[PDB]
């Protein structure tokens, strides 16, 4: 609240320093922002509580920076950390104290926690709670007479309504409890699914189930685990748990097959007892219990063909033990959270590898599905092997003059197809491409303009994945790429970055950027973290190349895109020129192949 | 003239300018080649305030 | 360097600087590496010895040591040809040099060399003292053109603030002596008193200002004897520096955090750290005042907490190359004033003129494709007469 001479919000004044304080490696804003020491003694024990109690935003190499919320709090009262087990402890961690603003916020945060829960028993959604003063004092405002269907006191809510209350509650200071009691729930059989011991759990992934599974009643969240860390493992592992009916949704058909994979590899249940709800191949979906299907398809708004009509009938019937959703963070999406109400389930699991989005609809997660029983370091699983080392880095190419020309003259967004499509950079992609296909290096090569993307790949003689691409003919391109020794690269477009189950690859360049969002960023960069079976960490075997135009909006795109890899602590280089690009022979090279370029490029239109 | 040193891309950005503005007869009086251009004394400024587009 | 300084003077400043006491010593201990022993051995010769067996008297190998060595002593004028017999005079002080005839000090030294930068930079609170504000301010960092307002600080002073203390220190008392001259304090009586210290009027006055700048503490009510501080003669860093631009300095002087408030923006102040951020604006805002991205790279540098030694490069790669980057984003266009003349007709003829131009230093770009020749107006007098007598010529 207090502002020095500098943007410093000045604290002298507001909490005390603690004698010991070297000793003690903990800071505390009253903002609510932690300041961890990486190369403290105690930094372990001190990961852990911060990450339990709060949410990292920025994990660098040396000083990790946490922050906490309601629902942080409130997952910490979850797992069961009371209001003193976590604030004692956090005092005596702190080097400065603990301000009275944080304090008061932790006190309240916990007291305001557990007197509403929310139970679904015999299809009526029942807002119990011992405390009968919470409902009386909660009655108050209309919306809750006109949502709900026209001691341990309770009634029944309509269930289309939920979403609406929940989000309500939130911001009224009554979080809802979503606990599922499955160690005691006779109303619904339990199912013959058991984890084979051929499947291994890292430590990591132990620690974010057991987060998730705070007592004999296993919770409904979401668990942000990078994609090369086995994410597929750890929900194959919780269904397996759960030992019910359990319904995944992907985001693509790339993602359903891939997780039909993982079920096949990881679990022992039979092949017949898995099916495929896609309209481009079904496995008879009512026959069996275990089910992976796609958002799009579950939400579908149009009208429904009469076999799908059947299927989602019967979905909508059943009740469903365990539902997973992939890729969470496209969840508060208008269609995609409608399958959330669409669909019912005791608890609806969440995982994903990039938690982050612009739009303020992230919170809306916590109510969506839960709140976020564990984040992934991504930092520590490099340093563990579990990820491959990528060595990050940012090519800058000077922009041609004519091109450069055009570009500042035209005021419309041709640009976005002309910065995208420079002689520097198309030589430099080409020259980069040829450097590793002589270093035997997978190249998974990435552009949003699919236009740009099929130009490149037709000048580049290619396999190029994007748009309708036939799913034979992507599973083809995908199944040569990982085998065939004459071909080592494949050009995917968009769809690449939303679900793929792609082999692990050596180089990924991305040529295009659709716009400076962190989402897209993390998910190709999430492709090449898959760590080899015999690799080093310092051996930086993964390189990730994010070519720009200089003197374009691309830089500012890139720039406004790199934020959350550098908060993790990926260290970008910028590349502003290449050896051996002269000497090799590229295209566009003399200004006459350029001026082609440029001429076509004003002729697309 | 005033000497200005640039870039043979960037040439070409001063002479829209040229061809643009009515305050005087002509901006550009003398060009030397693609990195060396002349003008009346009185643009540097304002094209500073370009650059945050530039 | 002193070297410099020294080199940097006549013959007869030079004897005369040579004093008994100590001069002969201090400028013994600068000869790097041989000209002691050469100069040790010819310190009891009274016969000059011919050239050729001081250039043989060294190895073919590193011979260079011995040009050098022997070109720094000619200017340093220690001997003369005589035909390399020392001087006579030197001779005699070097041998009567040679067998002839604190805690709280360095605090001190500490806390007045950082109330004097205080005062420097815009500090509210600060030491007042009329004759060393006058001092700063002709030592060429500090210009007042006000003497009701404070003064400012000019260009040089945030380059000199950025300097690490040893050569601050260096620097500004090489200003004393330079202004000392102008002012008309004799240089030899002040030079030979820093000399002395490593082992009148005018003396007082310059003790005064010592004192003023903390190397020397007379501690008895300005008696005649002195205690020198460390500082008189001629630690660990606390900086940690992230990969995102976030500086947390351990500072509890206020000297520190201003210095890194000049090119980074501060955003808490805790009791025993401090957290900034390296911003474009602030990074931009400290180059437009005068810096180079140089002095806060080594400045950074020099301040490192022990944390980040261990890694190498101490300073992360990515925040280098963005102060860099944003330091020579700073310079674009240009100006200059010139004439153009034309219609050269003859190739053979316009290159003749071409040369008249370059010889006065009036000619600022040429072109022997078009015949086209830009002259400033400072000499376009001398271009056109010329051009004149070629016609003439024909």
């Amino acid at each position: 609240t207090k502002v020095d001479e500098y943007g410093a919000k000045d604290y002298r004044l507001q909490m005390p320093l603690k004698d010991d304080h070297t000793s003690r490696p903990l800071w505390v804003a009253p903002d609510g922002h932690i300041f961890l020491e990486a190369f403290s003694p105690v930094y372990k024990y001190a990961q852990d509580f911060l990450v339990a109690i709060a949410e990292p935003v920025c994990r660098p190499t040396h000083v990790h920076e946490y922050k906490l919320t309601a629902y942080s709090l409130y997952a910490a009262v979850s797992v069961g950390l009371q209001t003193s087990d976590i604030t004692e402890y956090l005092r005596k961690l702190s080097k400065t104290g603990v301000p009275d603003g944080i304090m008061q916020f932790i006190k309240l945060c916990t007291v305001s926690y557990g007197k509403v829960k929310l139970v679904l028993k015999h299809n009526r959604y029942f807002v119990e709670s011992c405390h009968p003063d919470v409902i009386q004092h909660l009655l108050q405002d209309p919306v809750i007479r006109e949502c709900r269907l026209r001691q341990t006191v309770s009634f029944e809510v309509k269930q289309e309504m939920i979403e609406e209350l929940q989000k309500r509650c939130i911001h009224l200071e009554y979080p809802l409890l979503a606990e599922y009691d499955f160690r005691n729930d006779s109303v619904n059989p339990d199912i013959n699914i058991d984890l084979k011991p051929t499947a291994v759990l890292r430590p990591y992934q132990e620690k974010s189930l057991r987060k998730m599974f705070g007592n004999g009643r296993a919770r409904s969240g979401v668990i942000v685990l990078p994609c090369g860390a086995g994410k597929s493992l750890v929900g194959v592992t919780a269904a397996c748990t759960v030992r019910k009916r359990c319904l995944v949704l992907g985001n693509s058909a790339v993602s359903v097959e891939q997780w039909k994979a993982q079920f096949k590899m990881w679990s022992t249940i039979d092949d017949s007892q898995i099916c495929r709800f896609t309209s481009d191949a079904k496995d008879k979906p009512i026959g069996c219990s275990v089910a992976i299907s796609t958002y799009s398809m579950l939400g579908h708004t149009t009208k429904r063909s009469w076999e799908a009509e059947r299927v989602m009938e019967w979905l909508k019937t059943q009740e469903w033990g365990l539902m997973i959703l992939d890729e969470v963070h496209t969840i508060p999406a208008k269609m995609f959270r409608r399958v959330l109400t669409i669909v019912q389930a005791h608890c609806k699991l969440g995982l994903t590898a990039t938690l982050v989005r612009e739009d303020d609809k992230i919170v809306d997660l916590n109510f969506l599905i839960g709140p976020k029983l564990y984040e992934a370091n991504w930092m520590e699983l490099q340093n563990n092997g579990y990820i491959a080392k990528v060595q990050c880095a940012e090519v800058w190419c000077p922009m041609s003059p004519e091109f450069y020309r055009e570009y500042v003259a035209i005021k419309t967004k041709k640009r976005i197809l002309l910065y995208t499509m420079n002689p520097n950079k198309f030589r430099a992609c080409q020259f980069l491409i040829k450097f590793h296909e002589r270093r035997n290096d997978k190249i998974i090569v990435f552009a949003d303009n699919v236009f740009a993307l099929k130009e490149y790949a037709i000048r580049l003689n290619k396999p190029y994945i994007y748009g309708p691409t036939s799913q034979g003919e992507r599973m083809q391109i995908l199944q040569n790429f990982k085998h065939n020794p004459k071909i080592n690269t494949i050009f995917i477009s968009k769809v690449g970055d939303t679900s793929f189950d792609l082999p692990e690859a050596n180089v990924l360049i991305q040529i295009s950027s659709h716009g400076g969002s962190r989402r897209q960023e993390a998910q190709r960069l999430g492709r090449v973290l898959r760590a080899k079976k015999g690799m080093v960490a310092e051996e930086y075997n993964a390189f990730f190349y994010s070519l720009v135009s200089q003197d374009t909006q691309e830089m500012a795109y890139s720039t406004k895109r790199q934020r959350f890899l550098v908060d993790q602590g990926y260290s970008f280089k910028v590349i502003t020129k290449l050896a051996g690009m002269e000497e090799e022979d590229l295209a566009f090279s003399t200004k006459e192949e350029q001026q082609q370029l440029l001429q076509k490029v004003l002729a697309a239109t | 003239g005033v000497l200005i040193e640039c870039d043979p891309a960037m040439k070409q950005f001063l002479l829209y300018l040229d061809e643009s503005n009515a305050l005087g007869k002509k901006f550009i009086i003398q060009d030397i080649d693609d990195t060396h251009v002349f003008v009346i004394a009185e643009l540097v400024n304002v094209l500073q305030e370009r650059v945050g587009e530039l | 360097n002193l070297q410099e300084f020294l080199g940097g003077l006549s013959p007869g400043v030079l004897d005369r600087l040579y004093g008994h006491p100590a001069t002969c010593l201090a400028v013994f201990r600068e000869l790097p590496s041989l000209a002691k022993n050469w100069v040790m051995r010819m310190l009891f010769l009274e016969q000059p010895l011919p050239q050729a067996a001081v250039a043989l008297w060294v190895k073919k190998e590193f011979s260079k040591a011995q040009e050098e060595s022997t070109g720094l002593l000619s200017g340093l004028r220690i001997w003369h040809t005589q035909l390399l017999i020392l001087n006579p005079i030197f001779r005699q002080n070097l041998r009567i040099a040679l067998l002839g005839g604190v805690p709280s000090l360095d605090k001190y030294a500490e806390e007045r060399w950082e109330v004097v930068l205080h005062f420097m930079v815009g500090s509210p609170s600060a030491a007042v003292s009329q004759d060393l504000a006058q001092l700063l301010s002709q030592a060429g960092l500090m210009k007042s053109t006000e003497p009701g307002e404070p003064p400012c600080i000019t260009s040089a002073g945030f380059q000199f603030l950025l300097l690490d203390t040893p050569a601050q220190l260096w620097y500004f008392m090489l200003q004393y002596l330079q202004t000392a001259q102008s002012r008309g304090m004799d240089l030899v009586e002040i030079l030979s008193f820093l000399f002395q210290l490593s082992f009148s009027d005018s003396l007082l006055n310059f003790l005064q200002h010592l004192r003023e700048f903390g190397l020397v503490f007379q501690r008895k009510r300005k008696s005649r004897r002195y205690y020198p501080t460390r500082l008189a003669i001629n630690q660990p860093g606390f900086i940690v520096v992230e990969t995102n631009y976030r500086l947390y300095a351990y500072t509890e002087s206020e000297l520190q955090i201003a210095l890194i408030a000049l090119f980074s923006e501060m955003l808490y102040r805790f009791p025993n750290m401090v957290v900034a951020q390296v911003t474009r604006e602030s990074v931009q805002q400290a180059i437009a005042s005068g810096i180079t991205a140089q002095q806060i790279i080594h400045f950074l540098r020099t301040r490192a907490h022990p944390v980040m030694l261990k890694q190498t490069p101490v300073l992360p790669p990515t925040i280098t190359d963005q102060i860099r980057l944003w330091e020579l984003e700073r310079d674009r266009l240009r100006f200059t004033e010139g004439v153009l003349y034309n219609q050269f007709l003859s190739q053979v003829d316009f290159e003749l003129l071409l040369a008249h131009a370059r010889e006065l230093g009036v000619l600022v770009f040429e072109n022997s494709a078009k015949r086209l020749m830009v002259v400033t107006p400072a000499g376009h007098s001398d271009v056109k007469r010329f051009w004149k007598r070629q016609k003439h010529s024909s």
